[PDB]
């Protein structure tokens, strides 16, 4: 599932913005 | 009916004047700017309650009133270091002439020696991103009540020529009553026609943005769908453990739809997620107003909405001032303040 493919993901902590 | 025509018809001519006001207030504050009305030694540091490239965001406490506040204090040399002057610039001179009820409220600003300082109003609700990351998904209605207050602070900073550029849930404060106060005006400008900056979270760009095309406002509504998706589905739109994979799905064209999300919401963020711009809702003539009137929305009374007399469908739980259960714990770090001014002629509007 596509939850499960976002929770197992490095993607799901506080992100930052690019600025460069 | 008629009735509701007429109450369309009155608050739209509300809107416009409160707007024309609101653009007078902003202007004068905008271009002169208030500066140096705090000092650093008038607040005790209690907790780290974020962090960020160039500083940190602290409560504080007022030592002489005894109030609680959310004090950013940023690092001048690693700002010059980085090259982020005039963002930095930006977000303290825009926020010292913003007013508005979704907007975190700047009270004091100053400087010293070694960092910029901006005391705001402390919002002990957390971040939406923490609630959401424990909730795992927002149902349509609470997700709506806070997509409407971003609809609003959105249709003001822009009148103002604000572009914002860094929607997400990290960035959306939670006050005691469960409504949201925008945070983070660091990659915000004052425009009139087009920016070029590559800047933003990487799953809330525009497709504009990573086309390196040149681009406007509209950047934001297709954040707002982002933002709405994500709130809605508990993950977003667009992901995936590189960036540049995220950028090859936004500019795709394509999206997909949890089968949970009623027909209305897939309706209004297939509109707002729109790769073209002349056909993305809050850039077509009509503006914001067909995201007012989407069927989604119909159910928020937007009046209402600004005088925050809606009942929150969800409120984070407080125990007395100053406490901070609804944030993270970071490490903590002394505040060094050198003898020697260091970029004083960079920050010296600041």
């Amino acid at each position: 599932t596509t939850y499960a493919d976002f929770i197992a993901s490095g993607r799901t902590g506080r992100r930052n913005a690019i600025h460069d | 009916g008629n009735a509701a025509a007429a109450k369309k018809g009155s608050e739209q001519e509300s809107v416009k004047e409160f707007l024309a006001k609101a653009k007078e207030d902003f202007l004068k504050k905008w271009e002169n700017p208030a500066q140096n009305t705090a000092h650093l030694d008038q607040f005790e540091r209690i907790k780290t309650l974020g962090t960020g490239s160039f500083g940190r965001v602290m409560l504080v406490k007022h030592m002489e009133t005894g109030n609680h506040y959310a004090m950013k204090i940023l690092d001048k040399q690693k700002v010059v270091k980085l090259k982020e002057i005039e963002h930095t610039l930006n977000e303290k001179r825009i926020l010292q002439a913003v007013n508005f009820p979704f907007l975190v409220k700047l009270e004091f600003s100053f400087k010293d020696n070694s960092n910029l300082y901006m005391v705001m109003e402390y919002a002990p609700g957390g971040e939406m991103f923490s609630h959401l990351r424990r909730i795992g998904r927002f149902s349509e209605p609470h997700a709506r009540f806070y997509a409407a207050q971003i609809v609003l602070t959105f249709e003001y900073l822009h009148s103002l020529d604000l572009i914002y550029r860094d929607l997400k849930p990290e960035n959306l404060m939670i006050d005691q009553q469960g409504y949201i106060q925008v945070t983070d005006f660091g990659l915000a400008k004052r425009v009139k026609g087009r920016t070029w900056t590559l800047c933003g979270t990487p799953e809330y760009l525009a497709p504009e943005i990573i086309l390196s095309k040149g681009y406007n406002k509209a950047v934001d509504w297709w954040a707002l769908g982002v933002l709405i998706y994500e709130m809605a589905a508990g993950y977003p739109p667009f992901f995936a453990d590189q960036p540049i994979q995220i950028y090859e799905k936004i500019v795709s064209g394509k999206v997909r739809f949890p089968s949970h999300f009623s027909s209305d919401l897939k309706d209004l963020l297939r509109n707002l997620l729109q790769v073209d711009l002349t056909k993305r809702f809050g850039n077509l003539k009509n503006g914001v107003n067909d995201i007012k009137n989407h069927k989604w929305f119909a159910t928020t009374d937007w009046i209402a909405i600004y005088q925050r007399k809606v009942e929150a469908p969800f409120i984070p739980k407080f125990k007395g001032p100053g406490d901070t259960s609804n944030f993270d714990d970071y490490e903590e770090e002394e505040i060094r303040v050198s003898i020697n001014e260091k970029c004083g002629k960079e920050f010296s509007e600041f």
